[PDB]
């Protein structure tokens, strides 16, 4: 469809890209016995490989001229679960990786030897912290409104 | 034939005088940071920029600059 | 005070080395150390090797200044030796140097000038854009 | 090429002579004190 | 070399069969580094070797050398020890 | 310059800048 | 140190150029494959005598030649090599 | 100057500390000393010090 | 001033070799001499550039004559596709018999070299047919260049230097560029297309020697004075013109037609003509904006001084920016190096696409250098303006004239630019590197199918939107409704939209996942090159570590070891370190565009189309690859045409490798053992009556840095336009 490339469960050049690759593995399993570590694994291989090809087709991926997936990642409703799905959950994830670390940083740099707690961490105060920073957007934000979240005399100079 | 300069700053520390392998620095009365001390590069013809000096004074940014200059035979140190 | 005047006193017992003086010293200046010993010691040349200095007075030729002053930093930090040294030219005119005014320059003394003491802050200099087809650089001033 | 004796007459008097000669020159204008 | 090793099968042909004493957990697809090196195994082939240093000194059976492992394993905590 | 004489006239006007070019190098210097 | 930091690269280039030597003179003039008769064909081909007398012959003889079973080992069981 | 113990705020442009807080140590009080201010720092600068003298005139934000 | 330097008396008092050295290097920064003023400084620019354009013409004359003397230029004439066209002769006294009977091919008589400069097609196209014609250009290029040194030495004279005072004169400087030097030559450049060229196209023979009497169109210059224009649009010439006879073509002499000629697959020279003729008029309107003498014009420094908007937003605005721009030959300077290094790309870009010579996109091995020379000059010259701002803000910027315009803002937030900047060029790189590898990974094991393969939705949703019709997207320009179609329907579209849509030429490639990479990769690049030059040009003045950068100069080695260690600190660093991103940046560039090319030539686009996705694709069918034919230059079965580069080649790389020697190990130790290397030298007998003058020391710090750029740039430089080279001509696409 979009960008000149068809779905992968109608391409002709993804059933090569599947035969190919089995063949290859039945050809390297007719070298021992049905009842052997290598055939299991390699059956397993095997399996492996099939539930991986019946699941691209499945979901809706446009595969390319030589039968490769290729990933719209413009926006489009129909392609969500390309970059904006995952997308998301990373940004989640990556934002509360930052905000418990900068938590941990300020309730830390008001203490006794503040750079000893950064070498020798104190594990329940920042298991607190990950504890908390499970709601973070709703803290950043707040944070924003109520002026916390910036400084304005900062330490740079140049003469 | 570098130049060096000893601004207002110097709190009479001694240690620029006490660095330096030239016989370059030397103290001298001057009233005012604690003890009428300051330094004093009279004998600049003879530094080779080692920067010993400013590796030594603990001011804020320093108080003994050195600014390389012409090269000559003393100032590169060659002994051929 | 009255610099004190060569002489022709021994020098310190040396088998020799390959890093003593070059033809620098015979067409331009080169320089001359002394000091004075109570006894006879092993002490470690400027130059690569040891030598043993010899009791009383000691003379010693070296090829430049640094190695002179290195020596008798050396000197007046383990052995508790005084020293001097000289600069002599290829026409054979001494000036003395180190101990120009009998004090090492680390204590106070009267009688001394300062050079090149500015009467600012390090950070106020002008900048180097408005002393342009000036030749004043920025802190001679 | 019309002359065809020229290249046998101009590079050896142009990777040849010609840095001879100006090398020399150019050290006798370095090395010298006015 | 004890556990996993195609060191017998590598005995009874030494000429046809590749050294191999380490094998692969199939997890992401890296399963295929396990090539067919001989005798019904599957791993990467070594290049230490420590299949001839074995044949060298007599071993001969995937028992002497468990064994010896143990053995090391002894000295090991010895030496840590002392 | 598939001509003979042309070439000769390539050269002496090459002469010719080359002076000038002397020239101008003398006075910038 | 410095003098240190400064002598660890030539010794890498040294034992480079032993390991590269000892490499091509062995697939060229000491290794291969004897077949009945008596008849030995080398790995290389014995061009070791005549092609490594100049740096374009260390440049593909060696180089580009034996580097293409590296590159083109994807897929198979030497592809952590690749 | 200013008191001691007292936390103010530098200025001097070409400071490690400048718009930064530090503790007065104690101000000398002599008639011709040009840097009374004794200030300690709770930071290093990349020369590894952390106190340094000032001018009244050169340092104040309380 | 007794000695080799006479402009500078630190150099002439210095008795060791270094003197020497930094006499040939600070040989032309003309400010920074021994007793300047702004008279002699302008006036020595002003002689400098005069013996600049003498060398140009000089240059370009002996091209001329040297395709005139040795070249096969008539030959080539009649049959541009089975003949190659000859720089010139070779004669080399160390060659050997395979060697002459190697490079004596063409249709010399002897061996000699084969053009990959694309002058051919030029001097064709422009309408040159005959050696005599080579010959007179050449003759009249060193008639100018002579006329271009008398002047050169005349305004150096006394009583005809111009006063500082005139070079500042920048409203009539810019009036007079504008309309003359551009519209007036693009005028008469339209003229010669009109006259000459197109004529000579069409087939018959136009030169000085009836220049009055043939006119170039049958009812010339009564339609123009008349306003009936569209008479010179009537009928151009057909699909079946042949290009240099009459075999069907036309009598117009400017029109709008768009596309390529179907036999040259070049653009139209009445288009050219048009586009000369518009432009020129745009110019010569363009020129009569600033006020010189004549009452009417503009004041540049008021309209300047009028743009601070009410708001305080920006500050003072652009409030004293005139005099900085005027006085300091550095800012002009660097404005004048991004703008033409900009443009210097766009050529690059254009005349690939559009080839604009006949018979070029043909040689498939000119077009290949004809970009990558010109990428390389545009990456020295973007990186040389960077340059000229850091030395502007170092030695020429005043912080009080300029009290809060934008340029003192701009250094007011450094740190935010600096600190993005950075965040922009870590993204780029962490991402790029890690589909790479993931890539790499996949097809590592054996799964192809599992890579992220990215179809670049923006850039083919723009092809699509300039016409082409391949992604089905149907917007603005293959939509058959929009008005942007309609409106060009009877102008250009019909040539336009048959090219770009003709999957043969390099008009608008098509593009995939394995483009969306590499154009992520070249974002990365820029973005790290100008990150470490904005550092540098911005903490030029000063910084934390040393807040008196200033007064120290452009390049200075360091400041000491202490606080910390300060190695490699000034600002000539950051452009010395930013050159080597520089040319990463445009080797990743040259790349891509090379195997593009060579794919698109072979016949196989889907071996860069699959091929390219993973990294080892890049190592292994790109550089291995087309590689069989360079090192097969010569082998001990004998010796080919490619031989040579086959020697440049390694010759690169050796130079290359020499400038790590530079770069790694440093002065302290070439010092000590110089010291004893003279020891040794002193105390031979039978060597000790020779004796040198200049003392012999290690090169300095910042000299060994500028040794060790020079080779490894020569070196990147000289093995890959051997490689470019070899591989492409040597297969022909
Ligand atoms: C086109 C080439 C045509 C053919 C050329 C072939 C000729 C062979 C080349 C000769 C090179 C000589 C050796 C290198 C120069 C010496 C290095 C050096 O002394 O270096 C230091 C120089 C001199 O330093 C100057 O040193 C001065 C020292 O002051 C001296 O000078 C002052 C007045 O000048 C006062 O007198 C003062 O007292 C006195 O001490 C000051 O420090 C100045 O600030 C400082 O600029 O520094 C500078 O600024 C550097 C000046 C050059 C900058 C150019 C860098 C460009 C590099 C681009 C990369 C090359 C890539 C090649 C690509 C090719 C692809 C195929
Ligand atoms: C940088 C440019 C850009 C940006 C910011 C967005 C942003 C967005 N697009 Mg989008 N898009 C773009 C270019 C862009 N698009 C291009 C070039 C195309 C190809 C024509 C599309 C095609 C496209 C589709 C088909 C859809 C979006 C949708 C969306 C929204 C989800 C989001 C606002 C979706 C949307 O808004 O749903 C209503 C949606 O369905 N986009
Ligand atoms: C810059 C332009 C240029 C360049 C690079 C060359 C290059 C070459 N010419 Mg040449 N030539 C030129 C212009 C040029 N020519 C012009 C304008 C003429 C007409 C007078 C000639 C006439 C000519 C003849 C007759 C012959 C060559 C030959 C050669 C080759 C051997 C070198 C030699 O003997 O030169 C000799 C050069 C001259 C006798 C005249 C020099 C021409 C101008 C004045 C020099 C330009 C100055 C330059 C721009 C400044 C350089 C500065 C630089 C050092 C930094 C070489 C490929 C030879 C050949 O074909 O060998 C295979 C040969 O026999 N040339
Ligand atoms: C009509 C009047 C006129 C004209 C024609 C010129 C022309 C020129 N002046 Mg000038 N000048 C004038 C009036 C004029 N001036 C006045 C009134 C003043 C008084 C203030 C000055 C003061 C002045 C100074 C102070 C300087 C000049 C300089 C120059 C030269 C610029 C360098 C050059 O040749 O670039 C050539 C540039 C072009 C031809 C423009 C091309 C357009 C772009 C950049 C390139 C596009 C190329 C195209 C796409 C493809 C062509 C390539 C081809 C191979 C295919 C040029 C010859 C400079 C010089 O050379 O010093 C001697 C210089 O320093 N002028
Ligand atoms: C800019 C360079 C240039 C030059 C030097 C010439 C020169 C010439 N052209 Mg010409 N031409 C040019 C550009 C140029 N053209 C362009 C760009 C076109 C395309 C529109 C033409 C189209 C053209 C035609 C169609 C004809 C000429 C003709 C001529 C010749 C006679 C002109 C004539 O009768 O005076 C014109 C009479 C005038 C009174 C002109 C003077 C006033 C003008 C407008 C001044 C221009 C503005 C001024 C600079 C300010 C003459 C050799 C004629 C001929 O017989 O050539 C063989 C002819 O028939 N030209
Ligand atoms: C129009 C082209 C052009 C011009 C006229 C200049 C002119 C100049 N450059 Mg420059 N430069 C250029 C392009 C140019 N450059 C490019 C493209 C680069 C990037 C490679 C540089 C990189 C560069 C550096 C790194 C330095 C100069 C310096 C200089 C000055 C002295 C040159 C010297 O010492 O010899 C001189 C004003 C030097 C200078 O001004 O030192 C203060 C200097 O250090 N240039
Ligand atoms: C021992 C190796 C060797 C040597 C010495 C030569 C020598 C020569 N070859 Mg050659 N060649 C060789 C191997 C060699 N070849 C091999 C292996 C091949 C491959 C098979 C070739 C292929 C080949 C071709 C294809 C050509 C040559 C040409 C030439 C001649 C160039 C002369 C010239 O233009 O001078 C001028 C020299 C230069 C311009 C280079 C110097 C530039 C310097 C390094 C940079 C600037 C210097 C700087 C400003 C300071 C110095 C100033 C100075 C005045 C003091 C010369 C006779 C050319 C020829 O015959 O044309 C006449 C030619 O076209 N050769
Ligand atoms: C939608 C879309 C799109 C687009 C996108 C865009 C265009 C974006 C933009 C964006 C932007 C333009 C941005 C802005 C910026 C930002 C800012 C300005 C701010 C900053 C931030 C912050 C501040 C943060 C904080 C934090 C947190 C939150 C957590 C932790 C960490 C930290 C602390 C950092 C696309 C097409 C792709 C796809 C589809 C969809
Ligand atoms: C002559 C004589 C004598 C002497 C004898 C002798 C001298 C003996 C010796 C003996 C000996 C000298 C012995 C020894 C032994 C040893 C052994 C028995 C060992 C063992 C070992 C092992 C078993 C090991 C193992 C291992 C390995 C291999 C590796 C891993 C780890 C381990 C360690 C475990 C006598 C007096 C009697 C008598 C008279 C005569
Ligand atoms: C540091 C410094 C400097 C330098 C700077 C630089 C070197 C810069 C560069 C920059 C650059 C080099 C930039 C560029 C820009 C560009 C742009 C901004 C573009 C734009 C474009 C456009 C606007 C387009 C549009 C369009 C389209 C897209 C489509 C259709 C057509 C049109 C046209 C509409 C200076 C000397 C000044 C001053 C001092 C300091
Ligand atoms: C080798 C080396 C030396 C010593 C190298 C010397 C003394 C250079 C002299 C080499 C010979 C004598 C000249 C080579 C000639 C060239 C082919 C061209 C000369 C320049 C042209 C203008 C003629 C250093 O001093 C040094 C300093 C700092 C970092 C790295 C190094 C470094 O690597």
């Amino acid at each position: 469809d979009v960008a000149g490339l068809t779905p992968c469960k109608e391409s002709k050049g993804f059933a090569k890209r599947e035969k190919q690759e089995i063949k290859k593995l039945e050809s390297r399993l007719k070298l021992y016995a049905p009842d052997s570590a290598p055939a299991l694994a390699l059956n397993a291989t095997i399996e492996k490989t099939k539930r991986r090809f019946a699941f691209y087709g499945n979901e809706g991926l446009l595969c390319g001229t030589d039968g490769l997936p290729h990933l719209i990642v413009d926006g489009d409703q129909a392609h969500l679960g390309e970059f904006v799905y995952p997308g998301l959950v990373f940004l989640y994830i990556a934002g509360w990786i930052g905000w418990v670390g900068r938590a941990y940083l300020i309730d830390v740099r008001t203490s006794k030897k503040p750079t000893e707690k950064e070498i020798i961490i104190d594990v329940p105060l920042a298991l607190r912290i990950m504890s908390k920073g499970l709601t973070w957007p709703v803290a950043a934000i707040g944070e924003l409104r109520s002026g916390k979240l910036v400084e304005k005399s900062a330490n740079i100079t140049v003469s | 034939a570098h130049s060096v300069k000893i601004y207002d700053t110097c709190i009479g520390c001694t240690q620029c005088v006490r660095a330096c392998p030239t016989d370059v620095l030397e103290m001298v009365p001057w009233d005012g940071c604690k003890a009428s001390q300051i330094a004093s590069a009279p004998r600049t013809e003879d530094c080779v920029g080692c920067k010993r000096c400013e590796s030594a004074c603990p001011t804020d940014f320093l108080s003994v600059r050195v600014y390389l200059g012409a090269e000559t035979t003393r100032s590169m140190g060659l002994a051929y | 005070t009255p610099p004190t005047l060569n002489a022709d006193t021994p020098a310190p017992i040396f088998g020799g080395s390959t890093g003593g003086l070059l033809r620098k010293a015979q067409v331009e200046e080169f320089y001359v150390i002394t000091w004075e010993s109570p006894k006879e010691q092993i002490f470690e040349m400027p130059t690569g090797g040891a030598a043993i200095m010899r009791s009383g007075p000691n003379l010693l030729k070296l090829a430049r200044k640094e190695q002179c002053l290195a020596l008798g930093a050396r000197l007046r930090t383990k052995f508790k030796i005084q020293y001097q040294f000289y600069r002599v030219f290829p026409n054979g005119e001494v000036q003395y140097l180190h101990p120009k005014d009998g004090v090492y320059p680390e204590k106070v003394n009267a009688g001394r000038s300062p050079v090149g003491v500015n009467n600012r802050s390090i950070g106020k200099n002008a900048n180097p854009a408005e002393l342009k087809f000036a030749h004043k650089q920025a802190y001679d001033l | 090429m019309t002359a065809s004796y020229l290249p046998s007459i101009f590079v050896p008097l142009i990777g040849l002579v010609f840095p001879a000669i100006t090398m020399a020159s150019l050290f006798i204008y370095i090395e010298q004190d006015e | 070399g004890a556990r996993f090793s195609n060191y017998e099968a590598w005995l009874s042909d030494p000429t046809h069969i590749k050294p191999s004493a380490q094998v692969v957990w199939p997890i992401v697809g890296q399963k295929i580094l396990n090539g067919d090196v001989g005798g019904g195994f599957q791993g990467i082939q070594i290049t230490s070797g420590f299949f001839q240093l074995w044949r060298a000194s007599g071993i001969t059976s995937e028992l002497q050398l468990y064994t010896t492992a143990i053995g090391g394993l002894i000295f090991a905590a010895l030496m840590l020890f002392a | 310059s598939i001509s003979d004489s042309q070439i000769i006239v390539a050269l002496v006007s090459a002469f010719i800048t080359g002076i000038l070019a002397l020239r101008l190098g003398k006075s910038l210097y | 140190w410095d003098h240190v930091f400064l002598g660890l690269f030539w010794m890498y280039n040294a034992i480079s150029v032993v390991i590269f030597h000892f490499s091509w003179k062995m697939q060229s003039d000491v290794w291969g494959s004897i077949s009945d008769q008596g008849v030995v064909t080398h790995i290389t081909g014995g061009n070791f005598a005549q092609s490594s007398i100049t740096i374009n012959g260390w440049l593909r003889d060696f180089l580009w030649a034996q580097a293409s079973q590296v590159i083109q080992s994807y897929g198979s069981s030497l592809s952590a090599y690749g | 100057g200013p008191k001691r113990g007292s936390i103010v705020k530098v200025l001097r442009r070409e400071s490690y500390w400048f718009n930064d807080t530090g503790k007065v140590v104690a101000v000398d009080q002599a008639p011709g000393v040009r840097y009374p201010v004794v200030v300690r720092f709770d930071k290093v600068n990349y020369a590894g010090v952390s106190t340094n003298n000032y001018s009244p005139d050169e340092l104040e934000a309380a | 001033a007794s000695r080799f330097p006479k402009f500078s008396r630190g150099l002439s008092q210095d008795p060791t070799t270094r003197r020497i050295w930094f006499g040939i290097a600070t040989a032309h920064d003309f400010e920074s001499h021994d007793d300047m003023t702004e008279e002699r400084l302008y006036q020595k620019i002003f002689a400098s550039h005069f013996g600049q354009l003498a060398i140009i013409f000089l240059w370009t004359s002996g091209n001329l004559f040297h395709v005139a003397w040795q070249g096969n230029f008539e030959a080539w004439g009649q049959d541009p596709l089975h003949v190659r066209p000859i720089a010139h002769a070779i004669w080399d006294p160390h060659f050997g018999q395979p060697a002459v009977e190697a490079f004596t091919r063409g249709g010399a008589s002897g061996p000699v070299n084969i053009a990959y400069s694309g002058v051919y097609q030029w001097w064709y196209t422009i309408g040159l047919r005959t050696n005599q014609d080579l010959y007179g250009g050449s003759i009249f290029l060193l008639f100018v260049s002579a006329l271009f040194l008398i002047a050169g030495w005349l305004h150096l004279q006394p009583k005809w230097k111009p006063s500082v005072s005139w070079f500042k004169n920048a409203e009539s400087r810019l009036n007079h560029h504008l309309s003359g030097l551009f519209g007036v030559s693009s005028l008469a450049w339209t003229g010669h297309l009109v006259h000459v060229a197109i004529p000579e196209s069409r087939g018959e023979h136009v030169r000085w020697n009836n220049l009055l009497t043939a006119l170039p169109h049958p009812q010339g210059l009564g339609p123009f004075f008349a306003g009936q224009w569209n008479v010179y649009a009537q009928n151009p010439d057909s699909n079946s013109h042949l290009f240099g006879t009459s075999e069907g073509a036309g009598t117009a002499i400017l029109t709008f037609l768009g596309g390529f000629h179907p036999q040259t697959q070049s653009l139209w020279l009445t288009d050219m003509a048009h586009h000369h003729l518009a432009i020129a008029v745009i110019f010569i309107i363009a020129g009569h904006m600033y006020r010189t003498n004549f009452g009417i014009g503009h004041s540049m420094k008021e309209i300047l001084e009028a743009h601070t908007p009410p708001g305080g937003r920006l500050g003072r605005g652009h409030k004293g920016l005139y005099d900085t721009i005027n006085n300091s030959l550095h800012f002009q300077l660097g404005l004048a190096l991004a703008s033409l290094g900009v443009i210097t790309s766009l050529v690059a870009q254009h005349m690939y696409s559009l080839p604009p010579y006949a018979f070029l996109a043909q040689d498939f091995t000119t077009q290949a250098a004809l970009y990558t020379h010109h990428q390389y000059i545009a990456g020295f010259i973007m990186t040389g303006a960077f340059a000229h701002g850091a030395i502007f803000f170092i030695r020429d910027y005043n912080p009080e004239q300029n009290k809060d315009n934008v340029l003192a803002r701009m250094l007011e937030h450094k740190e935010a630019i600096i600190s993005h900047l950075s965040w922009a060029s870590l993204f780029l790189g962490f991402h790029t590197l890690g589909l790479y590898v993931h890539n790499d990974v996949m097809l590592a094991f054996g799964t192809p199918e599992k890579q992220i393969l990215i179809e670049p939705v923006f850039a083919q949703w723009i092809q699509s939107a300039h016409g082409k019709a391949l992604y089905g997207f149907d917007v603005l320009l293959s939509s058959a409704d929009s008005p942007a179609f309609n409106a060009g329907q009877t102008l250009w579209l019909p040539g336009w939209l048959d090219a770009i849509n003709n999957n043969s030429n390099s008009l608008f490639l098509t593009i995939g996942p394995g483009d969306f990479l590499v154009h992520h990769a070249i974002a990365l690049g820029l973005h790290t090159t100008t990150l470490i030059l904005v550092k540098g040009a911005l903490d030029a003045r000063g910084s934390k570590l040393m807040p008196d950068k200033k007064e120290f100069g452009y390049s200075f080695p360091c400041d000491g070891p202490g606080r910390g260690g300060t190695c490699d600190i000034s600002a000539w660093d950051a452009f010395y370190l930013a050159v080597f991103w520089m040319l990463n940046t445009i080797g990743w560039v040259t790349f891509y565009w090379h195997w593009k090319h060579i794919t698109l030539w072979q016949g196989n686009v889907a071996q860069f189309n699959e091929s390219s996705t993973y990294l080892m694709g890049w190592l292994r069918d790109y550089l291995w690859l087309n590689s069989s034919q360079l090192i097969n230059g010569y082998n001990p079965f004998g010796m080919n045409s490619l031989s040579v580069w086959a020697w440049m080649f390694l010759f690169g790389h050796l130079v290359w490798a020499t400038g790590f020697m530079f770069l790694i190990s440093w002065r302290g130790y070439w010092q000590e053992l110089i010291e004893t290397l003279a020891w040794a030298h002193e105390r031979t007998p039978l060597a000790n009556l020779v004796r040198w003058k200049d003392k012999p020391v290690a090169l300095s710090i910042v000299q060994a840095r500028l040794v060790g750029l020079a080779h490894f740039s020569v070196g990147y430089i000289f093995t890959y336009a051997a490689f470019l080279i070899a591989s492409t001509s040597g297969k022909f696409g």
